[PDB]
C-alpha cells in the first residue's frame, strides 16, 4: 500500500499527502476550526479565537507568576493576561496595517476591513475570556 | 422609530432612529423577559413557593442572594452565560454587519406557536408584558 | 496635520473626534474626583497610611525604596486599571453602535467649531480639570481640599 | 459485503442474518458500532491491566479495583473525560455526514492506493477489537464479583 | 519627586519603545 | 362521549399555535396518560406490599422490603443515588430515541402523535396487537386516551392526598398514602 502520495495529484508541489496532512480527521478538525469554518464572519472568527486564547492566558500568570503565593495572585494574573492581550491585539492591528494596505473588498480576513473586524473580535473575546477564567478560578471550589 | 411592535413613538429624548434600533428593540425584549421572570420569582418567593430543603426555608428573596451566590447561583450563572454566549454569537453577527435577522428572534419557537393566526397578538403581548414587568420589578426592588 | 498623514488618517491629533473623546474623559474625570472626594470623606478606602509589602504586592509595592504606596492607592490603581482594560476592550473591540476612537476609513472628522452640547460641556470640563490642577500647584494644597 | 471483517475460524459469521436483506446504511452503522466497541474495549482492557499494578496518578493510592477507582476519581476528571469523548464523537458524526464515508475510517483511506495488506491489518484491528470486547466485560464482571482487579484476580 | 520614577520609567521603557517599534515596522512595510 | 362529543376546550388552549402544536399536545397527553397509568399500577403494587425478593443494592444494604415498608414516594428517595441515575438515564435514552428514530419524522411534522413502535418490539413485545386490525386498534387507542386521562386524574388525586391533608374522598384517611407527596430526582436535588 501507499499512504503517502502527491498533494492534489501534483508530484512537483512541495508537499506530500500523508495521513497527518490529508486524513479525514485532520480535514474535519481543521475545516471546522473557527479560522476555517464555513459561514462564519470575520467578527465571529476573531470572537471565538479571542475567547479561546483569553480563557487560558490567565493561568500561567496566576500559578507561576511572582505573586502566586500572595492573596492577590488571581488579580495579578488577570491583569497580566489583560496586558499580554493588549500586546497581542496591538500586534494584530499593526499586522493588518502592514499587510492589507490597499484593500476595499471587505468581508475577508485577507482584507483591511475583515482583518479589523477579526482583530476587534479577538480583543473583546480575549478580555472576556480572561475575566471569565478569573471568575471560574475564584469559585473553583464549586466543582 | 416606526414599523415595530408597540410603536407609540414615545421618544422625547434622543435614543436611536436611523441606527441602533436592531440592538435597541432586541435589548428591550431581553430586558422585558428578564423582568417578567424576575418579578414572577420575587412574588412567588415572597408568597411562599420554595424549594424543598433546609437552607431554602428561611430565605426570602432580598435576604437570599448573599447565601445563594456561590454554589447554586453560580450554576445559574454558567447556564445563563452559555445561552447568552450563543445569543451573542447570533447578535454580534447581525448588528455590526447588516446580515438578515430580527431583533430578539433566537429561533426559540420549538412549539411553532407563531404559526397561529394571532401571531401579531404575541408580537405585542410580549413587549407590553416585558415593559409592565419592568415597571413592576423596579417597584418591588425599590420598596426594599 | 498634513505633515502627519498617518495619525491624521485615524483622527489621532488635533481632531474633533479626539476633542470629543477627551471631553468625555474630562467629564468622567471630574466625576471621579468628586466621587473619590466623597469616598475619602466617608469610610471606604483603607486608612492609617499603611504601606504595601512585597508579600502582597511584590516589587510593585516598593516596600523599602521610598514613596509610601498605600492600600488606598492600590485599590484606586486597580479601579483605573480596570477602566483601562474596559478601554482597550471598547476601543479595539466592536463599536457597539456608538463612537469609534479611531476615525475609520470611511468617516471624515466632524466639522470643526446634543453632540455640540457634549462638546461644550467637554471643553468646560477640561478647563475645570486644568484650573483645579493649577490651583493645587500654586497653592500647594491638595486637589480634594481645593475642590472642597 | 465489501467489508473486511470475515476471518478463518468462523468464516463470514452471521448466524441470525442481520446483514441479510439490509441496506448499506444499516451495514455501515453496524460496522461503525463494531469498530467503536472494539476500540473502546481495547482502551478499557489496557487501562485495567496497567492501572491494576501501576497507578501513579492521584496520589499513587487510588483503588486498583476498576469499579471503585472511577467512583474515587474527582468529578472534574470525569467531566473532562466525557468532554474529550464527546469531542471525538462530534467528528465521528461529521465523518458519517461526509459524502465519502467508510464506517470506522477517520483516516480517509479511500484516497490512497490500498491493498490486501491494508485489508489484513483492518482485519487485525477488528479481531483484536472482538477479543477486547469480550475481555472488558469479563474484567468488569470479575471486578464486581470478587472485588479484585484483573492481575490481582490472577494473583 | 519619588512619584516620578514610577510614572516615567515604565511609560518610557515599555509603552514608548513598543509604539516606536510598531511605527517603524508599519513604516518600513509601506508600499 | 362522557364529555358530550365536542372539542371540550372552554378556555382556548387548543389553538394557541397550529397543527404542530396540537400534535405536540396530543403526544404529551398520550405520554402523560401512559406514565400516569404505570404510576397507578406501581402505587397499587407498592401499597399492597408487592415487591421482588432480594437486596436491591447488596453493597449499601437497601432492600425492596424497606422501600415497600416506608411509603410510596419515600421509596424513591431511598433508592441509591446511582440507581436513580440509572433509571432516569434509561428513560432519557428512550425519550431521545422516541424523538429521533421515527422514519416518517417528528410527531409534529409527519409522525403519528403517541406512536413509538418505530423502536422495534418496544410495544407489543410478545405481540398481542399483531393479531388485531386497524379498525380495532383505533377503538383501542380511544380506550387508551380515556384510561390515560382517568389515571392522570387518579395520580393527581393521590399526590394531593399524600401532600395536603384529606383532599380526596376514600383516600382522605387511608394511612396507606403517607410519606412525602412529591419525590425529587436523585433524592435531595
Ligand atoms: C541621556 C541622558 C539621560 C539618561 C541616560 C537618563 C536616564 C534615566 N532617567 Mg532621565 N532625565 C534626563 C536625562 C537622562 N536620563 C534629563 C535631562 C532629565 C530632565 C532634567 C531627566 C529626568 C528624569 C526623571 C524625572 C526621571 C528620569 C529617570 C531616568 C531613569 C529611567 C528612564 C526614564 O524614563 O528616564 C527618561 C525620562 C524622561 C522624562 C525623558 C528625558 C529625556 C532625555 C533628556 C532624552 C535624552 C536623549 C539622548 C541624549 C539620546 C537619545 C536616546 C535614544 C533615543 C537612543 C534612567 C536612569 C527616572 C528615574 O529617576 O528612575 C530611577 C525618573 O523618574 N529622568
Ligand atoms: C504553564 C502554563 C499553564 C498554567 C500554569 C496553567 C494554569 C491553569 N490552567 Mg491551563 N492551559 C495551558 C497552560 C497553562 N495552564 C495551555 C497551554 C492550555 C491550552 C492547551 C491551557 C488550557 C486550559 C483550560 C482550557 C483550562 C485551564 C485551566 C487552568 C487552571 C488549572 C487549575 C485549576 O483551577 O484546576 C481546575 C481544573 C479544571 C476546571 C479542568 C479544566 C480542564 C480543561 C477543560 C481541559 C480540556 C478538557 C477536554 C479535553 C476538552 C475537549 C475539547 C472540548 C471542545 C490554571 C489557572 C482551567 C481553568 O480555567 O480553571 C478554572 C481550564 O478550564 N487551562
Ligand atoms: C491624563 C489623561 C488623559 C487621558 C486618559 C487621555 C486619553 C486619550 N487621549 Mg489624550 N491628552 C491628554 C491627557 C489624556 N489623554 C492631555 C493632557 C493632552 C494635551 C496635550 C492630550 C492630548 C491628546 C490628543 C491631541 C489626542 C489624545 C488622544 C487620546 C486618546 C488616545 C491616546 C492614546 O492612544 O494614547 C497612547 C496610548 C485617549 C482617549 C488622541 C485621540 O483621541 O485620538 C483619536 C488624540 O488625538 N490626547
Ligand atoms: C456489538 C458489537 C458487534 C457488532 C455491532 C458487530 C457487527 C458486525 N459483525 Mg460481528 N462480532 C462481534 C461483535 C459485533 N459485531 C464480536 C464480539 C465477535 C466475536 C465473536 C464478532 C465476530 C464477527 C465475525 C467473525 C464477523 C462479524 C461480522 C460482522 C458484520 C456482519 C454481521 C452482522 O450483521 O452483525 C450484526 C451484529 C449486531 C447487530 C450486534 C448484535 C448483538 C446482540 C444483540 C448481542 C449478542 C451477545 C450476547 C447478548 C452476549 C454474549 C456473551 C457475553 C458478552 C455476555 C457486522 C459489521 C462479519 C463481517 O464483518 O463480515 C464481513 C464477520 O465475518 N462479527
Ligand atoms: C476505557 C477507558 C479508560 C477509563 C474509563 C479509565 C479510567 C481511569 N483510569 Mg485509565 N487508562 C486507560 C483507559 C481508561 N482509564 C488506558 C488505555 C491506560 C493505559 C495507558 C490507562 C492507564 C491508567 C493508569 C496508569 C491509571 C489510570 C487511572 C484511571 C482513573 C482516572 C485517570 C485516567 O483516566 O488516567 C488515564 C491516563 C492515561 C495516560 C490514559 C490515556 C488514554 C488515551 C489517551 C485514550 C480512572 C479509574 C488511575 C487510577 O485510578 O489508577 C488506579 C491511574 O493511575 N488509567
Ligand atoms: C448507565 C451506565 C451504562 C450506560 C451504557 C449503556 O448504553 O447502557 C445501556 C443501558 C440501557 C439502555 C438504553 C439506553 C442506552 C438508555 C437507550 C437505548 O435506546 C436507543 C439508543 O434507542 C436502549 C436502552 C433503553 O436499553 C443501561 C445499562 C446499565 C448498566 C450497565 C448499569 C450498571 C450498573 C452498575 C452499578 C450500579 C454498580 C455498582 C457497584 C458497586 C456499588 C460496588 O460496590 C462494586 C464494588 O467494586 C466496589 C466499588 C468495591 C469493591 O470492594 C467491590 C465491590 C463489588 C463492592
Ligand atoms: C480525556 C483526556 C484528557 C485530556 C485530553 C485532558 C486535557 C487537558 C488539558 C489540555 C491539553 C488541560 C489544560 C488539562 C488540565 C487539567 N486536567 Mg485534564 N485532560 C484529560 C483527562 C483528565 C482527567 C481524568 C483529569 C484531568 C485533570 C486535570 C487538571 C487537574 C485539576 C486539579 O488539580 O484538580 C487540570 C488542570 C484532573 C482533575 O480535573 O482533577 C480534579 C483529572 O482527574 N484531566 N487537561
Ligand atoms: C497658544 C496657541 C494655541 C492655543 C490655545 C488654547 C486656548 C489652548 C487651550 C488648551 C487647553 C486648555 C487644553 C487642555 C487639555 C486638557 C486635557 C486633554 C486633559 C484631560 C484630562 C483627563 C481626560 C483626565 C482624566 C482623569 O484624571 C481625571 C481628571 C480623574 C482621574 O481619576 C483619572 C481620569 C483619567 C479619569 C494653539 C491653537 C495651540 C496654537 C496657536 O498658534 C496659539
Ligand atoms: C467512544 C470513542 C472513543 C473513546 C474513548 C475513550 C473510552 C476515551 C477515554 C479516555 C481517558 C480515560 C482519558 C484520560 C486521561 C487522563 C489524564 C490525562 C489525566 C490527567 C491527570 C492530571 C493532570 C493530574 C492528576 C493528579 O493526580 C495527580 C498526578 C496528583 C494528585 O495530587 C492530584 C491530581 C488530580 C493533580 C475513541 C476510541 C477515542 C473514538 C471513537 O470513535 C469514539
Ligand atoms: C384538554 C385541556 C384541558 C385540560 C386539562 C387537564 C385538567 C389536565 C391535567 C393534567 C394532569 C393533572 C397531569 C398529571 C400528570 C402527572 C404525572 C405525570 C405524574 C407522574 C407520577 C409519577 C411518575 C410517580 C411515580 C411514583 O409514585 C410511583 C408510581 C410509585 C413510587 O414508588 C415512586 C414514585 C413516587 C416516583 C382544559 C384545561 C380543560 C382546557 C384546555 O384548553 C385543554
Ligand atoms: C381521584 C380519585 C381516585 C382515582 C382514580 C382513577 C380515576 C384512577 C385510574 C387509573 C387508571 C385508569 C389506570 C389504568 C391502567 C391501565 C393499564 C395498566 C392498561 C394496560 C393495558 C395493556 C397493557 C393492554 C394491552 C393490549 O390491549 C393492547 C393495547 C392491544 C392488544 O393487541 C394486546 C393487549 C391485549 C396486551 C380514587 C383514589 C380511586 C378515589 C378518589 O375518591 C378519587
Ligand atoms: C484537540 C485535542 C486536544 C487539544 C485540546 C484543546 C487545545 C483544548 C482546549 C480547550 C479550551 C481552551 C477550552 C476553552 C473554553 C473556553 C471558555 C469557557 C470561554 C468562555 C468565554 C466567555 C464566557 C466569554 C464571554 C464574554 C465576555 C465575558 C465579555 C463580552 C464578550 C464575551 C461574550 C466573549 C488534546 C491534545 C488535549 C487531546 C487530543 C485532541
Amino acid at each position: 500500500s501507499e499512504f503517502v502520495k502527491p498533494y492534489n495529484n501534483d508530484p512537483f508541489v512541495g508537499n506530500l499527502s500523508t495521513p497527518v496532512t490529508t486524513s479525514t480527521a485532520t480535514k474535519l478538525y481543521l475545516g471546522n476550526l473557527p479560522i476555517y469554518r464555513k459561514g462564519l464572519s470575520p467578527l465571529l472568527r476573531g470572537l471565538e479565537i479571542g475567547m479561546a486564547h483569553g480563557y487560558f492566558l490567565i493561568g500561567p500568570f496566576y500559578i507561576l507568576g511572582p505573586l502566586r503565593n500572595s492573596p492577590n495572585a488571581l488579580l495579578v494574573g488577570l491583569f497580566s493576561a489583560f496586558g499580554l492581550i493588549l500586546i497581542l491585539t496591538l500586534g494584530l492591528t499593526i499586522y493588518g496595517l502592514a499587510s492589507f494596505q490597499g484593500t476595499e473588498g471587505g468581508e475577508n480576513l485577507e482584507s483591511a476591513k475583515g482583518w479589523r473586524n477579526f482583530t476587534s473580535g479577538f480583543s473583546i473575546g480575549a478580555f472576556g475570556g480572561a475575566s471569565v477564567a478569573y471568575v471560574l478560578l475564584d469559585n473553583i471550589s464549586f466543582f | 422609530l416606526q414599523g415595530m411592535v408597540g410603536n407609540v413613538d414615545f421618544d422625547p429624548l434622543g435614543l436611536s432612529s436611523p441606527n441602533n434600533i436592531k440592538w435597541m428593540r432586541e435589548a428591550e425584549l431581553k430586558h422585558g423577559r428578564m423582568s417578567m421572570l424576575a418579578w414572577t420569582g420575587y412574588v412567588a418567593v415572597d408568597l411562599g413557593l420554595r424549594f424543598p430543603g433546609a437552607r431554602y426555608a428561611e430565605l426570602n428573596s432580598f435576604n437570599a442572594h448573599d447565601v445563594v451566590a456561590k454554589k447554586e447561583l453560580f450554576l445559574l450563572l454558567l447556564w445563563v452565560g452559555t445561552f447568552e454566549t450563543i445569543g451573542a454569537s447570533q447578535i454580534y453577527d447581525m448588528s455590526i454587519d447588516q446580515s438578515e435577522r430580527k431583533p430578539g428572534d433566537f429561533g426559540f419557537d420549538p412549539l411553532r406557536l407563531l404559526k397561529s393566526p394571532e401571531a401579531p397578538k404575541y408580537y405585542e403581548a410580549e413587549l407590553v408584558h416585558g415593559r409592565a414587568a419592568m415597571l413592576a420589578f423596579s417597584a418591588v426592588v425599590t420598596q426594599s | 496635520a498634513a505633515d502627519y498623514p498617518w495619525l491624521a488618517k485615524y483622527g489621532f491629533g488635533p481632531t474633533v473626534k479626539a476633542e470629543r473623546w477627551n471631553g468625555r474623559h474630562a467629564m468622567f474625570g471630574w466625576l471621579a474626583i468628586l466621587g473619590t472626594g466623597v469616598a475619602k470623606s466617608h469610610g471606604w478606602l483603607p486608612s492609617g497610611d499603611v504601606a504595601l509589602t512585597y508579600n502582597e504586592w511584590g516589587g510593585l509595592a516598593q516596600q523599602g525604596f521610598n514613596t509610601y504606596i498605600t492600600n488606598e492607592r492600590a485599590i484606586i490603581m486597580i479601579a483605573h486599571v480596570h477602566a483601562l482594560a474596559v478601554s482597550a476592550a471598547a476601543a479595539f473591540g466592536p463599536q457597539v453602535l456608538g463612537d469609534s476612537l479611531t476615525l475609520l476609513d470611511g468617516e471624515k472628522d466632524e466639522d470643526p467649531y446634543t453632540p455640540a452640547a457634549e462638546m461644550a460641556n467637554g471643553r468646560m470640563a477640561m478647563m475645570g480639570i486644568i484650573a483645579v490642577v493649577l490651583t493645587s500647584a500654586i497653592s500647594g494644597k491638595d486637589i480634594l481640599e481645593v475642590v472642597d | 459485503n465489501g467489508m473486511v471483517g470475515d476471518c478463518k475460524p468462523l468464516g463470514y459469521f452471521d448466524p441470525l442474518g442481520f446483514s441479510k436483506d439490509a441496506s448499506p446504511e444499516t451495514m455501515a452503522k453496524f460496522r461503525e458500532a463494531e469498530l467503536k466497541h472494539g476500540r473502546v474495549a481495547m482502551l478499557a482492557c489496557a487501562g485495567m491491566i496497567t492501572a491494576d499494578k501501576f497507578h501513579p496518578l492521584f496520589g499513587g493510592k487510588l483503588s486498583s479495583n476498576p469499579l471503585l477507582a472511577i467512583t474515587q476519581v474527582p468529578k472534574l476528571g470525569l467531566l473532562q473525560i466525557l468532554l474529550f469523548i464527546g469531542f471525538m464523537e462530534v467528528f465521528g458524526i461529521l465523518n458519517s455526514r461526509r459524502p465519502d464515508y467508510e464506517p470506522g475510517n477517520f483516516l480517509g483511506t479511500s484516497q490512497w492506493e490500498t491493498t490486501p495488506t491494508w485489508d489484513a491489518y483492518q482485519l487485525r484491528e477488528l479481531n483484536n477489537g472482538r477479543l477486547a470486547m469480550f475481555g472488558a466485560i469479563g474484567m468488569l464482571t470479575h471486578a464486581y464479583i470478587t472485588g479484585k482487579g484483573p492481575l490481582e484476580l490472577l494473583d | 519627586a519619588s512619584f516620578l520614577p514610577s510614572i516615567l520609567t515604565p511609560v518610557v521603557t515599555l509603552v514608548f519603545p513598543g509604539l516606536m517599534f510598531a511605527l517603524f515596522f508599519v513604516l518600513i512595510e509601506q508600499e | 362521549p362522557e364529555t358530550g362529543n365536542k372539542v371540550f376546550d372552554p378556555v382556548g388552549f387548543a389553538t394557541l399555535g397550529g397543527d404542530e402544536t396540537l400534535a405536540f399536545f396530543r403526544h404529551a397527553e398520550i405520554k402523560h396518560g401512559r406514565v400516569a397509568m404505570a404510576a397507578m399500577v406501581g402505587f397499587l403494587f407498592h401499597i399492597n406490599h408487592i415487591h421482588f425478593p432480594g437486596y436491591l443494592s447488596p453493597t449499601a444494604g437497601v432492600t425492596f422490603e424497606q422501600l415497600s415498608a416506608v411509603g410510596p414516594f419515600e421509596a424513591w428517595n431511598m433508592i441509591p443515588l446511582l440507581g436513580q441515575l440509572q433509571i432516569l438515564w434509561t428513560i432519557a435514552g428512550l425519550e431521545h430515541a422516541s424523538e429521533c428514530l421515527d422514519p416518517a419524522g417528528h410527531y409534529t411534522k409527519g409522525g403519528t402523535p403517541g406512536n413509538l413502535k418505530f423502536l422495534k418490539n418496544f410495544w407489543d413485545t410478545p405481540g398481542f396487537t399483531k393479531k388485531l386490525t386497524e379498525a380495532q386498534k383505533a377503538e383501542k387507542l380511544v380506550s387508551e386516551l380515556k384510561n390515560g386521562r382517568l389515571a392522570m386524574i387518579g395520580i393527581a388525586s393521590v399526590c394531593a392526598a399524600t401532600a395536603v391533608p384529606g383532599s380526596v374522598p376514600l383516600l382522605a384517611n387511608a394511612p396507606a398514602l403517607t410519606g412525602p407527596g412529591f419525590a425529587l430526582p436523585f433524592g435531595t436535588f
